RNA sequence: UAAGGUGAUAUGAACCGUUAUAACCGGCGAUUUCCGAAUGGGGAAACCCAGUGUGUUUCGACACACUAUCAUUAACUGAAUCCAUAGGUUAAUGAGGCGAACCGGGGGAACUGAAACAUCUAAGUACCCCGAGGAAAAGAAAUCAACCGAGAUUCCCCCAGUAGCGGCGAGCGAACGGGGAGCAGCCCAGAGCCUGAAUCAGUGUGUGUGUUAGUGGAAGCGUCUGGAAAGGCGCGCGAUACAGGGUGACAGCCCCGUACACAAAAAUGCACAUGCUGUGAGCUCGAUGAGUAGGGCGGGACACGUGGUAUCCUGUCUGAAUAUGGGGGGACCAUCCUCCAAGGCUAAAUACUCCUGACUGACCGAUAGUGAACCAGUACCGUGAGGGAAAGGCGAAAAGAAC
RNA sequence: CGAAGGUGUGCUGUGAGGCAUGCUGGAGGUAUCAGAAGUGCGAAUGCUGACAUAAGUAACGAUAAAGCGGGUGAAAAGCCCGCUCGCCGGAAGACCAAGGGUUCCUGUCCAACGUUAAUCGGGGCAGGGUGAGUCGACCCCUAAGGCGAGGCCGAAAGGCGUAGUCGAUGGGAAACAGGUUAAUAUUCCUGUACUUGGUGUUACUGCGAAGGGGGGACGGAGAAGGCUAUGUUGGCCGGGCG
RNA sequence: UACGGUGCUGAAGCAACAAAUGCCCUGCUUCCAGGAAAAGCCUCUAAGCAUCAGGUAACAUCAAAUCGUACCCCAAACCGA
């Protein structure tokens, strides 16, 4: 699913809405992307599925740190 | 437990047979009684039979032959055992 | 090797009917119901032990029950095993 | 003329039967619904 | 007869068994031949059985 | 608990029992085929076919048990690849499926109304999906207020069809404040001193108190009509019992009850009591939730449709100060007041009834009331989802009509 | 010592109505003054049930066709038996699959069912009847396709798919003739066979798969030769002399 | 004969000719549109076992379960009330 696997950014649901203000559904997706990240503890690289956003918290927070809560969840990698 | 039980002999209070006694051959557990020359009916038998018909148990009492009346029996406990007496006098049946 | 138990409960009752008859006068073969979920080898086990007899074969059918109208309510009779069981030549059950 | 009751008991039970029903989430919903309805046949089985 | 049977041990219940279940033979190929009058003689063995059924169970 | 009994249509047969192992009722056990989550593999449900281990064999075979999947944990093992990791096998523990409503969340119509219709409405309704509990959710102020003060959340009555919103149309529609129901507050973001004091869970065991069978339970006769009396007439009696039902017509006193008084071997809810196990309170000193608040863009939520639009949520791009600080007070600024976000828990008042017991009705009485008073979700119809009836009354007693 | 309801009759009020009473009925009814409404039916091509009309009318379902004698029976155009006639005969015969599910056979019954009668029936009721190593299924094997551990994907539900695992309409061992029941038969019996596997006894001996190879293993059309099923005729045998 | 059907016994039982759309034939000839799969089966070895198991043939013996099997089936029994 197009969840980001950081955060939990998902789709989430909404309108566009015409200069008429005609309201029609729309999704709104997260800027997901598949990167390799260094885990230099492990001497490895692991792909996550992450938000653009998300990479914005790994580098802030250290990739350690947001794996170490990926297993916390049970969120596997 | 039963106030009336088979071979009580009993009283008619209610019904054609009012009056007449007679001794309890059996009890239904439809609440009814049959009375020993109590009830006769003609079958009409695939000969003619005469035979008893039951009769409601409430529609006999238990006779007092003391007395020499219909009474109402009443439940105590005499030695540990349950027994019925008679209301009237207070006897045990 | 069956247990005795076992044995003791596949054998239901001798089938009487004509065919029964011929079968046991011409070809020395018993009709017997069995029990439904009875093997050929449980009868053949059953039939030696219990009887006293030496069997050369069983054969088995199982005969659909018929659908019977009681009244106006449909009903149904069970199905049922049958077994012809042909004895050895001179046993004389 | 060839009318639409075809009867084939294979077809029948592969389209309708219990082993059908059970195995999706909507199939099961039937089953459900007959179930609370009463019905005294729940498939063609 | 439970009073009784609880005396035994497992081999003389096991006995007492086979016992029943060859009566329990007997009256039923009796019954089927329509030479049992005494039909109530079907129920009490087969309920004698349930007993030491019953009984073996306790001990096991 | 008992003098009767072996459920019904449904008689019979063959029996069992009467002072206690007949039957019946209740507690606790035992047994509990096959299908079904179905779980050893498969499968057109109620079937087909295995493996492994044990035990027993009359050598033909037989019996029993285990063997699904996923998650977590542990052990043994183990690639590319050196270490390793992935992977593999086994073990332990848990899950799975079903269920009427209520509850929280993820999605989410249209008919319709606007006398057309697109904004708007219907409506966050119907419906689909996920998850839970006996309730759920919410909850201990970055809340309101207005310079006076209040003091978590929830629910009810007001405020008020007001203020507002609104093709300013149709419609939508608060809050402040007041009266009530109920009431309760805590913990982590951390070292120290100190003992394990507070109190919540699991497992006990006495003490009550309920639940699951039961026990006793008052007092009426005569006569008339009649097929029959409970009715009429006469004369009595009980009542902490004249609730109700039955009995050959309408019974306080014929029967079953009712008021009232009692009862449990066993299991069990609850409430206190004192153990054991884990849990640690108190105090002083310190700490005080960042990709967050805020912003730009798009949308949604707020009664509030972008409007002069505060506040909340966030898909996207950004991005502080962190107590000499920060949020809010309906554009915005100053002043003043008030509160402390970015961690969490928490009873009660509130919602509901598949189901159990009791009781009630100016509710129905067989075309009514449930679709169904009756063997009805049946017969029947349909490939299927699904649709879906009709049908009650002899008599007091079968005395159901011998011949 | 006769309630409601039903059905008559009489009286009565301006009306909706009211009162009385005979018969039926056989256990309920309810003044008055108030109170509440599922409170009044002829229509809605209204709804349900009952019953009319047309009418003893149309029709009795292939124009293959009947006739007679005897039987049984309450009764015979229809059943049974017999003789004759007619109809089908690449079917209107025979055997199956699919589908149905006792309709099969025997006894008994004729209400209803059968477009008539019915003694008859696929109708009612009862009893009987389906026998396998070799036929088929199950089973081994796969096709299309389905499901699918992990996996990849997707707001949720789910979608796709790997290893696998299912899935025949296809591939895979083996039985024939005769006889027999009211009703089964390549299943029973008689005679004569065959297949696969397990265990043991003897002999000789490289056995071993989840792998390799072979095989299984495949089209349309056409042509002709060799055959058999089968038929015809003769011979033979039995019977015939019209 | 219980007139439905049984019992008993039983001769000849050969040849010629014709002849399939059936068999030889999953063949042959020919054509283009170029005609399943997998197992059983045969054979080869790997790891492995190694005078053991296993293989091969004859001989003997045991096993081959379970479910279907009635009846209609171009039809009065199936699909069409
Ligand atoms: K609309
Ligand atoms: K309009
Ligand atoms: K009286
Ligand atoms: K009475
Ligand atoms: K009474
Ligand atoms: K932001
Ligand atoms: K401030
Ligand atoms: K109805
Ligand atoms: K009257
Ligand atoms: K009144
Ligand atoms: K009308
Ligand atoms: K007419
Ligand atoms: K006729
Ligand atoms: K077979
Ligand atoms: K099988
Ligand atoms: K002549
Ligand atoms: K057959
Ligand atoms: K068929
Ligand atoms: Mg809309
Ligand atoms: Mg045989
Ligand atoms: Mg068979
Ligand atoms: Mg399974
Ligand atoms: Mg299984
Ligand atoms: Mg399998
Ligand atoms: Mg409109
Ligand atoms: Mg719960
Ligand atoms: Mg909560
Ligand atoms: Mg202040
Ligand atoms: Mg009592
Ligand atoms: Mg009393
Ligand atoms: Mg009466
Ligand atoms: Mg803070
Ligand atoms: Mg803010
Ligand atoms: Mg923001
Ligand atoms: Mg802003
Ligand atoms: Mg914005
Ligand atoms: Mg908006
Ligand atoms: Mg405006
Ligand atoms: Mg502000
Ligand atoms: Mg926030
Ligand atoms: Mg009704
Ligand atoms: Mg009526
Ligand atoms: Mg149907
Ligand atoms: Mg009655
Ligand atoms: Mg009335
Ligand atoms: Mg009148
Ligand atoms: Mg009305
Ligand atoms: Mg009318
Ligand atoms: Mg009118
Ligand atoms: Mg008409
Ligand atoms: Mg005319
Ligand atoms: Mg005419
Ligand atoms: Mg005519
Ligand atoms: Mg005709
Ligand atoms: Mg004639
Ligand atoms: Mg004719
Ligand atoms: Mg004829
Ligand atoms: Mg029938
Ligand atoms: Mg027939
Ligand atoms: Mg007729
Ligand atoms: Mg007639
Ligand atoms: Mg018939
Ligand atoms: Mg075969
Ligand atoms: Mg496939
Ligand atoms: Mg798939
Ligand atoms: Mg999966
Ligand atoms: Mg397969
Ligand atoms: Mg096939
Ligand atoms: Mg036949
Ligand atoms: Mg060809
Ligand atoms: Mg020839
Ligand atoms: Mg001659
Ligand atoms: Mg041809
Ligand atoms: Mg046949």
């Amino acid at each position: 699913s197009r969840v980001c696997q950081v955060t939990g950014k998902r789709p989430v649901t909404g309108n566009n809405r015409s200069h008429a203000l005609n309201a029609t559904k729309r999704r709104f997706l997260p800027n997901l992307h598949s990167h390799r990240f260094w885990v230099e503890s492990e001497k490895r690289f692991v792909t996550l599925r992450v938000s653009a956003k998300g990479m914005r918290v790994i580098d802030k927070k250290g990739i350690d740190t947001v794996l170490a809560e990926l297993r916390a969840r049970g969120e596997k990698y | 437990a039963a106030k009336i039980r088979r071979d009580d002999e009993v009283i008619v209070l209610t019904g054609k047979d009012k009056g007449k006694r007679g001794k309890v051959k059996n009890v239904l557990s439809s609440g009814k009684v049959i009375v020993e020359g109590i009830n006769l009916v003609k079958k009409h038998q695939k000969g003619i039979v005469e035979k008893e018909a039951a009769i409601q148990v409430s529609n006999v009492a238990i006779f007092n032959a003391a007395t020499g009346k219909a009474d109402r029996v009443g439940f105590r406990f005499e030695d540990g055992k349950k027994v019925r007496f008679f209301k009237s006098n207070s006897e045990t049946i | 090797m069956i247990r005795e138990e076992r044995l003791l409960k596949v054998l239901r009752a001798p089938h009487v009917s004509e065919k029964a008859s011929t079968a046991m006068e011409k070809s020395n073969t018993i009709v017997l119901k069995v029990a439904k979920d009875a093997t050929k080898a449980e009868i053949k086990a059953a039939v030696q032990k219990l009887f006293e007899v030496e069997v050369e074969v069983v054969n088995t059918l199982v005969v659909k029950g018929k659908v019977k109208r009681h009244g106006q309510r449909i009903g149904r009779r069970s199905d049922w095993k049958k077994a012809y069981v042909t004895l050895k030549e001179g046993q004389n059950l | 003329m060839k009318r639409t009751f075809q009867p084939s008991v294979l077809k029948r039970n592969r389209s309708h039967g219990f082993r059908a029903r059970m195995a999706t989430k909507n199939g099961r919903q039937v089953l459900a619904r007959r179930r609370a309805k009463g019905r005294a046949r729940l498939t063609v089985s | 007869k439970a009073k009784e049977l609880r005396e035994k041990s497992v081999e003389e219940l096991n006995t007492e068994l086979l016992n029943l279940l060859r009566e329990q033979f007997n009256l039923r190929m009796q019954a089927a031949s329509g030479q049992l009058q005494q039909s109530h003689l079907l129920k009490q063995v087969r309920r004698d059985v349930a007993r030491v059924k019953t009984l073996l169970n306790e001990k096991a």
